[PDB]
């Protein structure tokens, strides 16, 4: 796990901040939803074979 | 001549053990939930171990088992928490039965 010592801008931290999170680095009591995978067009290769055969066979 | 608490703690077997990592202890099963065995080995917290495939029926309530302790209590502090999150159970590996 990456270190957080001296990263955020805080009192007593002399160096300029390393991380600038837009949300507090605090664990929530929930996880993200089961994100769906965007469907891709399927059977394109077989469709191509069929269409090429159609073109060759009128 | 009443023994003091410091004397009891100094000579207690748990103190004599030292660190609990890789220490063989003798636990007693006190509760069984399907294949989960809840074993008390004299520590503050019990351990939960899966019933072994071999001699599974040989593990019953009151059985004495040989455990290899990894930690007396499973605690870990996480991102942003102010206190260590504890699951209120130990971490031990169930070796087998002691005769």
């Amino acid at each position: 796990t990456p270190s957080l010592r001296g990263r955020l801008a805080r009192f007593g931290n002399p160096r300029k901040p390393v991380l600038k999170p837009n949300k507090p680095l605090i664990l929530a009591n929930r996880v993200g939803e089961r994100r769906r995978e965007k469907g891709e067009a399927t059977c394109i290769t077989e469709m191509s074979v069929m269409m090429a055969c159609w073109k060759q066979n009128e | 001549n009443v023994e003091s608490f410091a004397s009891m703690l100094r000579h207690s077997p748990l103190t004599q053990m030292g660190p609990a990592k890789d220490k063989l202890v003798i636990g007693r099963i006190f509760h069984i939930v399907e294949n989960d065995l809840y074993i008390d080995f004299g520590g503050k917290f019990h351990c939960v171990c899966r019933r072994p495939e071999v001699d599974g029926e040989k593990y019953q309530k009151g059985t004495r088992v040989r455990l290899r302790l990894l930690d007396l209590e499973l605690t870990s502090r996480f991102l942003g928490a102010t206190t260590d999150t504890t699951v209120l159970e130990a971490n031990a590996v169930l070796l087998g039965i002691q005769e």
